[PDB]
RNA sequence: UUAAUAGGGACGGUCGGGGGCAUCAGUAUUCAAUUGUCAGAGGUGAAAUUCUUGGAUUUAUUGAAGACUAACUACUGCGAAAGCAUUUGCCAAGGACGUUUUCAUUAAUCAAGAACGAAUAGGGAUCGGGUGGUGUUUUUUUAAUGACCCACU
């Protein structure tokens, strides 16, 4: 219910003040990429270390495309990355405890979202089907 | 008594207090050294110290002329006056208060606080 | 006063982390 | 010597003012001091050099009290004498829900306050349920009555029961 | 007590970011001088990081829910 | 107070123990603040050991327009914290008549007070009880430097 | 001036218990109390019936030497009814009476 | 081809008497013991039942067992509901806010079925977060966290 976003600015070009080029971007994302950091934390250290409005400015493509040119694409899209860590981490605390009733209501409302999202990615054929999470 | 700070601790540390004064303690026998018995005066936690140690040292002096003022004021029987320190080389202004009681003995007071240490190590 | 008091208490804090 | 002090929400504040020489001609029957400190909040009841009787100090932390439980000041008045015994039961303490405690405590208060008053007509007292208290003033006896009534309401016992039982018993009494 | 075409910007700085008629940003940048080097890094008004200097590797400002705490080593340029 | 030692049409006690009257607790507590206590379990220099409990009260401050004024459920913490570290460090120090010397002008309130006042500032803070279990010795040696 | 006691009157519902002790409390003196002093098993919280074993209590106290006397009411306490009873006021009213002396007194219900 | 006042995800300070484990405190009740002491104590409209000189009841000192967080405690908070009140530690979970981070229709509603539970638009006050300040207060300490006053959402 609670309303909270981002707005993204009226006009898509930007900053006409910002001194570099995409070149000086495009190599920062890579070293950033193969440092080990996720395609959403990389937007988060763009902005605030750097002066960048948004990345799909500066450079006509997606974070994702330039990842997926350059060969640094994951297994699986990034949201779903935590969705699996999530799911596993509650269940390692269900392992431990067999009182939490309380956790065990919140396990299906982590694998209805997992099920919903795996019907969608693996129709779009990011993922190859009969995959399946268990 | 009162004070614009409440007392928070009064600390008897003479030698006369642990014992190991090589004279007893004598009634009016000033003459040996080991007659004034040394007191810290501790006031409460407050940010009434500066940062700069002859203002603090001349604060808690002035401190002491105030409890000089009451002690003077009502405790007519006790006797006192002001003495230097020079026993803390450089600290040129750590001035003790020197209490005579009608016991015969002979106090001095000197005013602890916490914004002592701060400055030395800052020194 | 107060604001030269910030600027040398934080000149010791130019050496307080360096 | 001895002295006693209580303190008041602010929705009594303003009516006590109204009401403190009336206090102070009461409380000065018996020799007793009072103060009324706004900036607490707080009446203080204290006993002088002058005083006649001690155990009438106690009397005077009851009135205070009941100065913190609302009860007109008029109705207020009657625990300074000797025969009038005092009760303050608090009944905040039985129900986690507010809901059930709104239900017991309407069941108690019955339709229109009837219910409540005819408890008064069969224990001759004065009761107050003063939110989360019963405040009850009266007869010795009548304080054993309320207590066991409002003791048993606030638990699933109903008031009809009790009416009964007190209304057969004044009536056999009546013989 | 107004019409929908054009209010004042009194009356619309005063909105929320969303209701606006053209939805836009409130944030900003800003140029960071800290004495330990001469060099200026352009740091976003919220954080979310610990953010260092470039070479002089201390702090910038640190990271609240809202906007950042810039640690007192700073005059600065809004552009 | 509790009995010691007995000479003939004279007998020396020793402190026990210190408590509020019922009076005086509840004349405090009032409506729309917050009770916050604080309970330790520390030794004296002399190895008393001692639990002493504490209470603390919210006020309003001058100016408020609310007619609470509560905490935020994470200053308490805040404020049980800082009367923790400051009673540890009163007791182990110039056995316990020294302390019983600090409890009847009770300067340790003010302790509390000038610390804790940059969180929330505070109304009546007193201790409230102490209370001992772990006396170590009959010890007639220290007893009698206290009598004239 | 005096030698002193406590007096721990502890008024219930139908009993009235009054017994002076020592400054100690370990000691006891003249424990008799209300009940006693008439028998029906009705009037046992009778202010008249504490009018009589206070005169009583406060007769053999005067006797052994006791004069001056705190006194502490007590009510039945924890999840009783927490009131002073009936045999309270005059019980109190009637050993101050008999030449005692009283100061300084307090309350000692368990309120928990 | 855009990034919905469609939906999902990440990050930052937080909030919650939300949940699990483990730990600490408190008086009161009961039982047992020791000491002072010695005729009644309980109960009801009485009456009766019971205990009692190997001492009942009351008093002072202990130990044991179980149980619960008393004034504060609200038309307030949390949880989907049934429900949730001592301190402290650990383990994850959650919401709002902020966000110029990210996916790109991933949406919604509901037989069968499963888990858990007997079984139109204003006004005033309040809770949480954020923003602003011709602002105060703690500051005889240089700063500052923090409470407060007012506006905005």
């Amino acid at each position: 219910k609670g309303i909270s976003s981002s707005a993204i600015p009226y006009s898509r070009n930007a900053p006409a003040w910002f001194k570099l080029s995409s070149e000086s971007v495009i190599e920062q994302i890579v070293k950033y990429a193969r440092k080990g950091l996720t395609p959403s934390q990389i937007g988060v250290l763009l902005r605030d270390a750097h002066g960048v409005t948004q990345a799909r400015v500066i450079t006509g493509n997606k974070i994702m495309r330039i990842l997926k040119s350059n060969g640094l694409a994951p297994e699986i899209p990034e949201d779903l990355y935590y969705l699996i860590k999530k799911a596993v981490s509650v269940r390692k605390h269900l392992e431990r405890n067999r009182k939490d009733k309380d956790a065990k209501f919140r396990l299906i409302l982590i694998e209805s979202r997992i099920h919903r999202l795996a019907r969608y990615y693996r129709t779009v054929a990011v993922l190859p089907p009969n995959w399946k999470y268990e | 008594m009162k004070l614009p700070l409440s007392v928070k601790s009064i600390l008897p540390v003479g030698s006369a207090f642990r014992y190991t004064s090589l004279c007893q303690p004598v009634p009016f026998a000033y003459s040996d050294p080991d007659f004034f018995q040394d007191v810290i005066l501790e006031f409460e936690t407050s940010p009434k110290w500066p940062d700069e140690i002859t203002s603090l040292e001349k604060a808690k002096t002035a401190f002491l002329l105030k409890i000089q003022e009451e002690l003077s004021a009502n405790s007519s029987t006790y006797r006192s006056f002001f003495s230097r320190d020079e026993s803390i080389p450089y600290n040129l202004e750590i001035v003790t208060l020197n209490i005579l009681t009608p016991e015969g003995y002979g106090f001095k007071f000197r005013v602890l606080t916490e914004r002592d240490e701060i400055l030395y190590l800052r020194a | 006063q107060e604001d030269v008091q910030s600027s040398i208490v934080d000149e010791d804090g130019f050496t307080l982390v360096v | 010597e001895s002295s006693f002090m209580t303190l008041f929400p602010k929705y009594r504040e303003s009516y006590l003012k109204t009401i403190w020489n009336d206090v102070t001609r009461a409380l000065d029957k018996h020799n007793i001091a009072c103060v009324l400190d706004l900036v607490e909040g707080s009446m203080t009841v204290k006993t002088t050099r002058k005083t006649y009787d001690p155990a009438i100090i106690l009397k005077a932390r009851d009135l205070i009290k009941l100065l913190a439980r609302s009860v007109p000041f008029p109705q207020a008045v009657k625990i300074l004498q000797d025969d009038m015994a005092c009760d303050v039961i608090k009944i905040g303490n039985f129900v986690t829900n507010k809901e059930r405690f709104v239900k017991r405590r309407q069941r108690l208060v019955g339709p229109n306050g009837n219910t409540l008053k005819a408890l008064e007509l069969l224990t001759k007292c004065y009761i107050l349920v003063q939110g989360n208290t019963v405040s009850a003033m009266g007869p010795f006896k009548g304080l054993k009555e309320v207590r066991r009534v409002v003791e048993d309401c606030m638990k699933n016992i109903h008031p009809i029961y009790h009416i009964k039982e007190l209304m057969i018993k004044r009536e056999l009494a009546k013989r | 007590v107004q019409d929908l075409l054009h209010p004042t910007a009194a009356s619309e700085a005063r909105k929320h970011k969303l209701k606006t008629l053209v939805q836009g940003p409130r944030s900003y940048f800003l140029d960071v001088k800290c004495p330990g080097c001469l060099n200026i890094t352009t740091v976003f008004s919220h954080a979310q990081t610990a953010v260092t200097c470039e070479s002089c590797s201390t702090i910038l400002c640190t990271p609240t829910g809202g906007k950042a705490k810039l640690s007192e080593g700073t005059s600065f340029r809004r552009k | 107070l509790r009995v010691d030692e007995v000479q003939g049409k004279n007998l020396l006690t020793n402190f026990h123990g210190m408590d509020f009257t019922t009076d005086k607790l509840r004349s405090m507590v009032r409506k729309w603040q917050t009770l916050i206590e604080a309970n330790v379990t520390v030794k004296t220099s002399d190895d008393y050991v001692l639990r002493i409990f504490a209470i603390a009260f919210t006020r309003k401050q001058a100016n408020q327009v609310k007619r609470h004024s509560y905490a935020q459920s994470s200053h308490i913490r805040a404020i049980r914290k800082v009367i923790s570290e400051i009673l540890t460090k009163e007791v182990q120090g110039s056995t316990l008549a020294q302390l019983t010397s600090k409890l009847i002008p009770e300067v340790i309130n003010k302790e509390i007070e000038n610390a804790t006042k940059d969180i929330f500032p505070l109304q009546n803070i007193h201790v409230r009880k102490v209370k001992l279990l772990k006396q170590p010795k009959f010890d007639v040696g220290a007893l009698m430097a206290l009598h004239g | 001036s005096q030698v002193f006691g406590v007096a721990r009157i502890y008024a219930s519902f139908n009993d009235t218990f009054v017994h002076v002790t020592d400054l100690s409390g370990k000691e006891t003196i003249a424990r008799v109390t209300g009940g006693m002093k008439v028998k029906a098993d009705r009037d046992e919280s009778s202010p008249y019936a504490a009018m009589l074993a206070a005169q009583d209590v406060a007769a053999k106290c005067k006797e052994v030497g006791i004069t001056a006397v705190h006194v502490k009411i007590r009510a039945t306490g924890g999840t009783r009814t927490k009131t002073p009873g009936p045999g309270g006021q005059a019980a109190l009213r009637a050993l101050a009476r008999s030449g005692l002396r009283i100061g300084r007194i307090e309350d000692v219900t368990p309120v928990p």
